[PDB]
């Protein structure tokens, strides 16, 4: 639903950059400029705050991914300690284990 | 394992005597050291239970101004909670050469970490209230904090066992860091005394804490509203 | 000012980055058959400093992209409106 | 669709963004009693075991600043009697805070500062026997468990008495408390918009309470009708017969309060009516009845109403014939 | 026949099915201080016994399930010292719930469970110590034991003054405290019936009381007479002279209501008057007399009234003549 | 340029020249809890101390006047056991005033003046807990700190609503503890001058609450918006749209009074207002929203305002077109 968000504010600034370089004789002509201009600081804050709020939802993702991919390590590196302290995992495999 | 003591059961009972220099005992200091673990511990959970603790019980749901010292304080609370994990662990291993069971190991930084704790959520909730001098609970805690781990750096010097221990240069950082909390909070003390705009922004992240900057805690909401609805412009 | 807020915080997840094969070093070095030496040669509080290490390792990362992705985002409206 | 208040009285407000939460934080006493019971308890348990226990570390902390946990004691008398264990200063604790003062331990005279911290666990523990003790009595002391005893119509009725439209409830009263200064309040509130544009979502505004001299007062001993006869400052004016129905914004609410006699603290009960809730053309039966020298309401008559007929027609209406 | 109000206060209402039993179980405080005495007094001591007696049991359990009931003794120490029977378990008990605490019987640091028995025993006893006492405060506490020191008069009258027919009354206060803001609500209660058709069994219709505002409010220190001047708005308008007799439907209760200035606690005092108890063409006699500075009311002279030529006829007919 | 009222709540009297400080000695309670709270637990703590202290030196004498603090002991039994110092009478005036009661040191019945001192002891020392503990509880107790719990509009407005102009303001509660008979009183003070040459310097006249009756009463649940329609008996009849203004003479306090439902005792929050602060030709925004079936206000919207067009002119001006 972000990403459908981020494509939806878009397509109207790039639309708004192909209509303005059409008409540029006529809306200088009726001297809209500074009008247009703030249009087009309306379309980018618009697409400037999707793609950040895309890109907060991405980086919830890879922080609550890698948390839970330390725990792989901390779960691994126990059970090798605590099976090779007491069992035989014959001191060399644990390398592997925990590279 | 047997009666749980505080400090030695073995050695015919010793250990719980006093009797020369009366600072001078290991158990007194950490004694000592457990006091104002327990002092912010019991007054803040009846002020954080009252205040944020459900007491709205589910009606309250905006803007977020940051005291000064803001990701000084974050960082220097999780040097704290690094080096006191150490403390934790390297109490237990000393603990466990001897069946006796001496509590005085790790009890004290077990209170020190609950009020660590308490201490950050105080703060996060004494921030974002703006009640800004209800942080004189927290400044006698640094006070008396630093206080007895001076005690315990002088006593661990007077004892002359320095820089061959775990436990010593352990509390040793602990007693600059506690003094670099007691400064960040009269540097709280020195700007005034006893706004940040904010008009439908909802995008929190320059403005939050320095924890849920780093883990994102603000977008957990909007997460959970995404399964109730499409989210909009 | 941004970008080197952001590549120190790259420096700092980098740098302990190198934790990790000092880790195993140590845990598979005390495999063969209180002091400082024994306190950093025992694996289980080793296993959890490399935890730990690890922890602060990837939050770091992720604040560096993020400072990365905010700057570039500043620098495409900044730019469009030059444009 | 939503109503204001429901039908047991309580409210539903949300409270968004309450941003000021300092001056929820400067007050202590109502959101101590405003909280729901196992959080009383909860409070009430743990601030009396905070307390012995802490004034249990600081008894532990004297007995071994003298050295009297140490087991070896040569002639020099200890601070308190008989405590060699964390334990011990802990039923010590609780022997001082609660007054209960067994006396196989006890203290002694040699520690000055033994002293001045029983005082300070005398006046400490004092004070939260105060706080705690009439904050539990104003906890269960408090007349909003009343207002479910003060039981309102289910339906409320609208007809006609002295040639005009009035609009009609009945309110019962269930024990032989009474109710000093029983003040009616009926509030119709709706979405209203001003003629210069001001549309407000919520608007109360209250109807009068037809009394006789224009004060709202009762004396609800047996239910009595309350009456509110539609006049044309009154806003249900032009109320149609077909706008009694549901999803139309009309809600009535009736708010009796008083004081209740026995108790001494005041009370507010609260109702509210929607817009289907209101029987066109019809009211209630009699239910008063008399036997051997006594009066007798029935209240399982009390919701009982009846078709009587009336004009379908607005009271704006009834004043064009 | 059948009065509503008795002369006393009391009101003769029987309260016919009431089914909804559990809006009366949801309520306890108003229930537990509603009741007459000697129950009140039987809940008190039934719920100290009951308490006593059942942690009496919990210690009783705590003392056999270390085998310390067994008087086979070897060296170990008991968890509380002294206690071979169930009665001295009993005796424990009640040395710890009112915080009494002698010492032959305590606890020691053996057993954890009695730790824990005692921490729960001294919570759940401050509790019904704050709950019993405050309870039988607010039992004792309320001012309707007021009510009958502001006696009223045993007849009421009706007489001519400022040209109008008022009907009048008196109430004296017997005592020297005060009574903050004194409202008076005459309600006049028959059987009436609509010109529509409804039939309401107790009309309670209030008159106004003639103050001189209009707003009820009497400073009763001196025995004042209370008088509604009957005018055409008021429902006693068409009052024959002859309708005052017995079985006419006709009742006046007059109620004092307001708050005692000693305790704090608010009152309510009502009379009734049946229609033979209405005297046609009397009135009061001065009871108010003055001496060595002083002024002297005569509660002697409090129902002493006498009779006054006035004409026999409505208020009604004295608008025609 | 100097507001009568604060914003808080706050009064700026400075109150010269009270001569009359007997009327300040023959009351004690209200001047005892009037107090801030460290002196009230200077006073707590110095009372409880000054009694011990004043019943450990009578314990002290009367162990003195027998001879029991001399060592030289013969077989005559002492008066109190175990007492050979101060501190250990201190100690015992601790252990039977706070009815602790330990038992090493304990009264015999050789001494009848010990018993009679004992007596007064435990009479002094229970009429000192109940009026200490009555006392801290009645300062913990009081609704002064619920009153910043009801917070007002920052700014007050003046729009147009049924073709008259209307002094508008919003008042919100942020709690679900209701406010039982929640008054309103608008005062509009300023320096008037009577046309006979009297000049009062804070002439506190009120204007009526536009309610529906005439009577000031409303139901604080949802934020709601207390209107005063300016009327030409109203004082802000001649009110310009440049009057408002810094140090111009125009001061509107709004009292709100009421009983807080959960402690039983009865409050009043207060707010004033500068003409600067009034801002013309504007209203509120609509706050409230209904979202799931249930209602919802915005406390963040609760100050937002929004710019209406209206005319210029006074309300005087506005009966002349």
């Amino acid at each position: 639903d972000l990403q459908q968000l981020d494509d939806t504010t878009q397509l109207p600034l790039l639309s708004h950059f192909a209509e303005t370089v059409e008409g540029l004789t006529t809306i200088r002509a009726f001297r809209y400029e500074a009008r247009f201009q703030q249009k087009l600081l309306e379309y980018t804050d618009s697409n400037n705050i999707a793609s950040l709020f895309l890109t907060a939802a991405n980086r919830w993702l890879e922080v609550r991914m890698e948390y839970i991919g330390a725990c792989v390590v901390l779960i691994a590196a126990v059970t090798s300690i605590s099976n090779s302290l007491h069992r035989e995992l014959s001191a060399g495999l644990v390398g592997l284990g925990l590279t | 394992m047997g009666p749980l003591a505080f400090c030695g059961s073995e050695n015919h009972s010793a250990a719980y005597r006093v009797d020369q220099g009366v600072l001078n005992n290991g158990c007194f200091v950490d004694a000592l050291n457990v006091v104002p673990h327990v002092f912010l511990l019991f007054i803040t959970f009846p002020i954080l239970f009252i205040g944020w603790g459900s007491q709205s019980s589910k009606v309250h749901i905006s803007t977020w101004l940051h005291f000064p010292g803001h990701n000084l304080r974050w960082i220097l609370t999780f040097m704290l909670l690094f080096v006191l994990v150490c403390e934790i662990a390297e109490g237990i291993l000393s603990d466990g050469v001897t069946e006796s069971h001496h509590l005085h190991l790790y009890m004290p930084a077990g209170m020190a970490f609950m009020a660590a704790v308490t201490s950050v959520v105080y703060y996060h909730n004494i921030e974002t209230s703006n009640f800004p001098k209800l942080l004189i609970a927290l400044l006698v805690y640094w006070t008396l904090a630093f206080i007895t781990k001076t005690i315990k750096f002088v006593k661990f010097l007077d004892h002359a066992i320095g820089f061959s221990q775990l436990r010593f240069c352990l509390t040793g950082l602990l007693v600059i860091l506690y003094g670099m909390l007691l400064l960040v909070e009269v540097n709280v003390i020195r700007v005034r005394r006893y706004d940040l705009q904010d008009l439908g922004v909802r995008f929190l992240q320059p403005f939050v804490n320095l924890l849920s900057k780093g883990t994102y805690w603000w977008m957990n909401a909007f997460i959970k509203t995404a399964h109730k609805k499409p989210i909009d412009l | 000012r941004r970008l080197v807020l952001s590549s120190t915080f790259r420096i700092l997840a980098d740098l302990l980055g190198f934790a990790g094969p000092l880790c195993i070093f140590g845990i598979v070095d005390h495999l063969g058959k209180v002091s400082s030496q024994e306190f950093l040669a025992n694996a289980y509080v080793l296993a959890v400093l490399l935890f730990l290490a690890l922890l602060l390792q990837r939050t770091f990362l992720q604040a560096s992209y993020y400072v990365a992705i905010e700057t570039g985002i500043n620098l495409r409206g900044a730019i469009q409106t030059k444009i | 669709r939503a109503r204001f208040v429901s039908k047991k009285g309580n409210c539903n407000v949300a409270h968004k963004n309450i941003r000021e939460q300092g001056r929820f934080l400067q007050d202590v006493f109502t959101t101590l009693v405003d909280l729901k019971w196992p959080h009383t308890l909860l409070i009430f348990t743990m601030s009396f075991l905070c307390s012995w226990l802490l004034f249990a570390m600081a008894w532990w902390l004297i007995a071994f600043a003298h050295g009297d946990l140490a087991p070896s004691e040569g002639t020099a008398e200890p601070c308190v009697t008989s405590i060699h264990s964390f334990s011990s200063a802990f039923l010590f604790s609780i022997e001082v805070q609660v007054t209960i003062g067994f006396g196989g331990r006890m203290v002694t005279e040699e520690c000055p500062l033994a002293i001045l911290i029983l005082i300070v666990q005398n006046i400490v523990g004092l004070m939260i026997n105060a706080i705690m003790l009439g904050s539990i009595f104003m906890k269960t002391a408090q007349a909003h468990r009343r207002a479910e005893t003060l039981i309102f119509s289910k339906h409320a009725v609208i007809a006609l008495r002295h040639g005009r439209l009035c609009f009609m409830l009945r309110v019962g009263d269930l024990r032989k408390s009474m109710i000093i200064s029983a003040t009616i309040h009926m509030q119709v509130v709706r979405k209203t918009t001003s003629p210069e544009g001001e549309v407000v979502p919520l608007h109360q505004v209250d109807i009068p309470m037809e009394n006789g001299v224009g004060g709202n007062s009762i004396f609800l001993v047996a239910p009595l009708i309350i009456y509110h006869v539609i006049d044309a400052n009154s806003p249900l004016y032009d109320l149609a017969p077909s706008d009694l129905h549901h999803h139309q914004d009309l809600e009535i609410i009736v708010i009796l309060e008083g004081v209740v006699e026995t108790t001494g603290i005041t009370t507010q009960a609260r109702t509210s009516y929607l817009a289907d809730e209101i029987l066109w053309g019809q009211r209630f039966v009699p239910i008063v009845a008399e036997e051997d020298g006594r009066y007798s309401v029935d209240y399982s008559k009390f919701d009982n109403t009846v078709k009587v007929p009336t004009p379908l027609c607005t009271a704006r209406q009834l004043d064009e014939d």
